[PDB]
């Protein structure tokens, strides 16, 4: 394939993934279903008023003029009768309809007045708000439209419901202001793919005429799927690409007969569909670019849980807590295996471009600081060495106070200072600092709202305990209440830029207790397994629990998240450490507590929990 | 979030700063006069609201029993088949039909019905739920194919559903619905999520506190089960929900056991299991999970209620086992899910008192119609012996075991446990103590020297024969050499050592004594056990520490004692050693030293029951 064709496919598939892809469907897709073409209607009209078929060929003007002359002379009733006898037919949906739907278009704009797209959507179980009249725009039941810009016959087989004759096209802007405006707005805000059009169509050239009036580079060039038998000429392609069209020629991609229109449509449609799972990674620097695009937003965060890395790569790989990567659903080229091959041997890393060399250096540093080592088949002897770079974790209260008193260099320092204020009990000051950070900011912006809501929750619960001492003034409580009741933590992630929701999908779990869900389930399962193995007397399950515990603690403390104080998190830590201590006690009579284990037990256990552990 | 709706059915004002419309509604509910003051249309709307709140278990405000209506939950497979056979009058009937087809293992028909409902369903709630359930059944079909790699789904069907469900995003389904649906049915959005039980799983941590929560956990589990079963959602069958049920029930039982133990410690003299709890454990727990529950907590101390309902459920399980394997049946998709539940139900039936007829049905199904691949002869005997715990063996169960043994003899045994057909006869002799098998005697009377396999099979089953049958069986085996004598004593050829056997043992021991410059340990064990009264074994003392440890402990040097010997000893041998009045303090001190050196479970068990 050509490089520009592959680029066009890349953008189309990316827009389809983002939900910003719109298909503009023409008469070719309906003709693929053997739907009656308009020239047949023009033929019947010409046979009607003139008495005989035309000797030559219909010009572009004639296709609209002959129905207009028939309507003026023979009237509306005969026009509607011919329309009904020609168009009241049942035709199937060609595979191109299903192929278009399988790309998950945000909307489908069509100049077809048939219901073939509606039938395909109803068969696939895709619900679209079908807009074919002016009153349908306001009464649209959903935000995803089947925009029939030329009407349809759903109301009835009349010429008033459709844009067929030349008077309908002359008065289209006056007769369809809302529909034309909606079409232009959908074009201006989505990635548009034209299918079923001949590059000389009236609608295509009208859209290009509207496009020429737009500000330079203020819009995205629509994509044109050309399914003519002969390949496009170089001059025509140059002209139409300078007119604002990115043309994908079916005749250039494949070889087919003149009348094999279905095969030409299917080639492009399947190549678009089959490239959804494709990542277009062949050479080594394409590996570094993709992994960098996935990982670079995570550079804002101090640490990333290894169990969260499977969400970053869309379950392509398993990232185990021991630092080994396992192929999970990567049916394509292995970019993680290639990255680790580049990491182990410097030769292939040397033959890399400068920008991509720096990107590989950043990725290597990130994976080194995150504990990601290699693939499972390469894994050797691995140690459970943990360090938590947090002053709050180690109880450095004096150092925390000193850092708080210091002037903040940046918003990251402000975020760390707010977390330290929360950890030191100064909850009002931490709340005000979090509000200031939100004002001055979007990773930190999103994390401050979570921390501000969490510190608001902590403030509310502590106030209840005292009343049910006046640490917080009533004015402060009233203000934080006024600010926080309207705030809901469930829709905070959706109330984010779409770029954030894709780059930082793993941060969505911090809003609810979905953050602890996988670790909790693993802890229950491994507790049962470890207790069974202990009772029967027979990598290690205790190491998995310890590594997951350390991952959670490092992520929550190094990223300065107030979830460290959660009762559920404390229960998780207590359960994991109790299981570890039980296993260590059993392992002795046949594992030792370090400083981190002592700190975890002191911070997260109650005296009764320690007493039970000593009893057992 | 205007109000709190609690699992017990009480409403609590939470966040609304406006009118108390729920308090007002309850006030109209209490008094008919205020309800009568409503307009006619509003009166009927209040009637509908009252019916809804009564059905959903909302009673009143805070200041003022589980019942699931689902044929799928109660395992009414025949009634589900009848419902599927009938003609559907509505689209909700088709939705229930598709769920029942999913639960009966007919996933292709379920997928087709869900597709048909999606076609014919455009409130749009049944349309949304069918889209959820069709994706779930598509996931079930996809994962079943991987497990089977038998071809239960045609490749045409698999390719068709792969093409239909390609690029299909359940995450976009709710957002693609009309905004009226998205406003009215915001509570159904969690059904399109990958996970939906994280809140409950995290809340399960309150059952691990050691310092009500348990009733809240149980009621929330019942709420989830009722919502997923009554609304016919296929997510009720996936690993996430089964794992959630396992975790919740296990933690509840462990918590109850912990409170029982703590009270016993502090007071010195909790969980009540009923029909729904039994069904939940049977359907969602594996045998390993039930074994973890049994080892961790004393389930025998848990009182089992609604035992008639549990007995009916177990009888239905046995009947479906028979129907699956007596006839051709064998829906492999249904069988895969049903066999685990049947195994767990029959395993957990040890703690449930059963009537004679129901016990007969269950025992017959377990012995005959349970597949050998899922339950071999050793596991089948384990299940039967568990069934004999709460209720002793009646005559009918003994007859069923007799028919099983006769069938085994006619067939003549791979047992992972290591227990074979002889153990069924031992169990029969445990209770009846004088049972003689008529048909086994009949087949012994027809036995010849040619069919050696039958002889070596039912020589182990000798106590179930008659005198003539025993005498005829004894002729086909010889006791010439010591090896034949040992094979016979391990198979049960002789139960009282004859003097010629004593002479043979003497010859063997003398021959090994001459060759000095396994069997001897057994000889010493038998000499201690009064099995042999030769009073001559003292000349073979000196070679094996076990030999002189057993034949005469008085002169035995206990520095040569290995504590690992007691592990191989049986219950009778350990009890006899305990009551010897000699050797007793030596084994006491060696076991005390062993346990003080290391807390070993088997050694403590030995030291504790018989005090050896």
């Amino acid at each position: 394939l050509d490089n520009n064709v592959v680029e066009c496919i890349k953008e189309i598939t990316e827009s389809s993934r983002n939900g910003k892809l719109v298909f503009f469907v023409g008469a070719g897709v309906s003709t693929l279903s053997d739907y009656p073409q308009w020239w047949r209607l023009v033929d019947k009209y010409h046979e009607e008023l003139y008495g005989s078929p035309k000797k030559g060929n219909y010009s572009s003007d004639e296709y609209l003029r002959i129905p207009q002359i028939f309507y003026n002379v023979k009237g509306e009733m005969a026009f509607d009768g011919i329309l009904k006898d020609f168009f009241q037919v049942d035709k199937p949906t060609n595979p191109i309809h299903d192929k278009i739907l399988a790309m998950n278009p945000a909307h489908v704009i069509t100049t077809n007045y048939d219901n073939l797209i509606d039938t395909a959507c109803w068969k696939r179980g895709k619900y679209f708000s079908v807009i074919s009249a002016e009153e349908d725009v306001a009464n649209a039941t959903s935000s995803r439209y089947l925009l029939k810009v030329h009407g349809d016959f759903r109301k009835g087989f009349k010429g008033e419901n459709v844009v067929l004759k030349e008077d309908d096209y002359l008065n289209y802007d006056q007769n369809y202001p809302l529909i034309s405006n909606l079409m232009k707005t959908i074009i201006a805000t989505h990635t548009i793919v034209f299918i079923g059009y001949g590059l000389g169509d009236y609608n295509i050239n009208m859209l290009l005429n509207w496009v020429r009036k737009l500000q330079k580079d203020s819009f995205h060039k629509p994509f044109f799927i050309r399914t003519d038998p002969s390949p496009i000429e170089n001059e025509t392609l140059i002209y139409y690409e300078n007119k604002g069209l990115r043309i994908i020629d079916a005749a250039s991609l494949i070889d087919s007969n003149e009348y094999d229109y279905l095969e030409r449509y299917s080639a492009v449609m399947d190549l678009l569909i089959e490239s959804q799972e494709n990542k277009f990674i062949t050479k080594d620097d394409e590996v570094i670019d993709y992994i960098y695009g996935k990982i670079s937003p995570l550079f804002a965060l101090q640490y990333i849980r290894k169990i969260d890395l499977k969400h970053v790569f869309e379950y392509d790989y398993h990232f185990e807590v021991n630092g080994t990567v396992v192929r999970h659903k990567n049916k394509g080229f292995g970019y993680m295996e290639r990255f680790f091959e580049l990491k182990e041997s410097c030769d292939e890393r040397s033959k890399l471009s400068k920008k991509q060399y720096e990107r590989f250096n950043a990725l290597f540093n990130f994976f080194e600081k995150n504990g990601v080592i290699c693939m499972a088949k390469d894994a050797g002897t691995l140690n459970t060495s943990i360090e938590i770079n947090s002053l709050a974790y180690h109880g450095k209260y004096d150092v925390m106070k000193k850092f708080i008193e210091e002037q903040s260099v940046s918003i990251e320092d402000d975020y760390k200072k707010a977390f330290f204020l929360a950890c030191l009990g100064r909850w009002e000051e931490s709340y005000d600092l979090y509000s200031n950070i939100i004002l001055n900011s979007g990773c930190v912006y999103y994390l401050s709202q979570i921390n501000r809501y969490r510190i608001y929750q902590s403030i509310t619960q502590a106030v209840t305990q005292f009343n049910g001492y006046k640490p917080f003034t009533d004015e402060f409580l009233a203000r934080i209440e006024r600010e926080m009741t309207n705030f809901n933590i469930d829709d905070l992630f959706n109330g984010m830029p779409f770029e954030f929701q894709k780059k930082y999908k793993i941060l969505e779990f911090l809003s609810d207790n979905q953050f602890l869900y996988d670790d909790t389930v693993k802890l229950f399962e491994l507790t049962n397994k470890v207790r069974s193995e202990m009772s029967e007397g027979s990598m290690s399950s205790d190491i998995v629990v310890l590594l997951r515990l350390y991952d959670n603690l490092r992520f929550l403390y190094e990223n300065c998240l107030w979830s460290v104080s959660f009762h559920e998190f404390h229960q998780y830590i207590r359960n994991s450490m109790s299981l570890l201590i039980e296993k260590a006690e059993y392992e002795r009579t046949r594992f030792f507590m370090e400083y981190y284990d002592f700190v975890n037990i002191s911070r997260h256990f109650k005296i009764d929990d320690i007493k039970n552990l000593e009893r057992s | 979030y205007d109000y709190h709706f609690e699992v017990n059915g009480t409403v609590v004002r939470h966040k609304n700063k406006g009118f108390g419309y729920m308090e007002r509604f309850f006030e109209l509910k209490e008094s008919c006069d205020e309800r009568s003051k409503l307009s006619k249309k509003q009166y009927e709307r209040f009637n509908a609201l009252f019916n809804f709140f009564e059905k959903n278990g909302v009673i009143c405000m805070a200041k003022d029993s589980i019942e699931i209506n689902s044929l799928a939950y109660h395992g009414k497979y025949d009634v589900m088949k009848k419902f599927i056979e009938e003609q559907s009058v509505s689209i909700e009937d088709d939705y229930k039909k598709a769920f029942f087809l999913a639960c009966l293992g007919r996933w292709e028909e379920s997928y087709d019905l869900y597709s048909n409902i999606i076609l014919n369903s455009i409130n749009g709630c049944v349309y949304y739920l069918s889209q959820i359930n069709r994706y779930r059944i598509y996931q079930s079909i996809t994962q079943a194919v991987t497990q089977f790699n038998y071809k239960p789904f045609t490749d045409e069907f698999l390719a068709r559903i792969e093409r239909e469900m390609t690029n299909f995003n359940i995450d976009d389904l709710f957002n693609g619905m009309p905004f009226e649906f998205q406003k009215k049915y915001k509570i159904l959005e969690f059904l399109s999520d990958n996970q939906f039980l994280y809140d409950d799983t995290v809340k399960l941590f309150e059952l691990t506190n050691k310092v009500s929560s348990d009733i809240v956990v149980l009621l929330r589990l019942y709420d989830n089960l009722r919502f997923l079963y009554e609304n016919c959602l296929w997510s009720v069958s996936f690993h996430e929900f089964h794992q959630y049920i396992r975790n919740s029930m296990s933690l509840l039982i462990e918590k109850a056991e912990y409170e029982r133990t703590r009270d016993i410690d502090e007071l010195g003299f909790g969980f009540f299991m009923e029909y729904y709890d039994f069904v939940n454990i049977s359907r969602h727990f594996k045998i390993d999970d039930i074994k973890n529950l049994e080892r961790s907590c004393s389930i025998d101390k848990i009182r089992f209620g609604e035992q008639e309902k549990i007995e009916e459920y177990l009888v239905g399980i046995a009947e479906e086992i028979t129907k699956q394997f007596s006839a051709n049946g064998m829906n492999v998709v249904f069988y895969t899910q049903f066999i685990s539940e049947a195994k767990a139900a029959l395993y957990f039936a040890k703690y449930v008192k059963l009537s004679e007829e129901g016990l007969g049905k269950i025992v017959k199904a377990l012995l005959f119609y349970f597949p050998e691949r899922d339950l071999d002869i050793g596991k089948r005997y384990v299940w039967l012996e568990r069934l004999t715990k709460c209720n002793e063996l009646p005559k009918s169960i003994i007859s069923i075991i007799d028919d099983f043994l006769v069938l085994q003899a006619e067939k003549h045994e791979v047992s992972s446990n290591g227990l074979y057909s002889r153990d069924y006869g031992a169990l029969i002799k445990h209770f009846e103590k004088n049972f003689i098998s008529k048909r086994l005697s009949e087949i012994t009377l027809c036995l010849t020297q040619d069919k050696q396999k039958q002889i070596d099979f039912l020589f182990k089953l000798l106590p179930l024969l008659s005198t003539n049958a025993k005498s005829h069986l004894l002729s086909f085996k010889s006791v010439e050499n010591i090896n034949d004598l040992m094979n016979g004593i391990r198979i049960g050829l002789i139960d009282e050592f004859t003097p010629e056997h004593e002479e043979l043992i003497i010859e063997y021991l003398e021959t090994r004594k001459v060759n000095y410059i396994d069997y001897m340990s057994t000889f010493g064990i038998w000499y201690f056990l009064e099995e042999i009264n030769n009073s001559k074994m003292e000349e073979f003392i000196g070679m094996d520490d076990q030999y002189d440890f057993f034949v005469d402990p008085e002169n035995f040097d206990y520095k040569k004692f290995i504590p690992s010997w007691l592990k191989n000893y049986n219950d009778k041998l350990l009890g006899k050693i305990a009551g010897n009045k000699h050797m007793k303090h030596h084994v006491i001190e060696v076991l005390k030293e062993r346990v003080k050196n290391s807390n070993d479970k088997r050694y403590l068990e030995i030291l504790m029951n018989y005090f050896i």
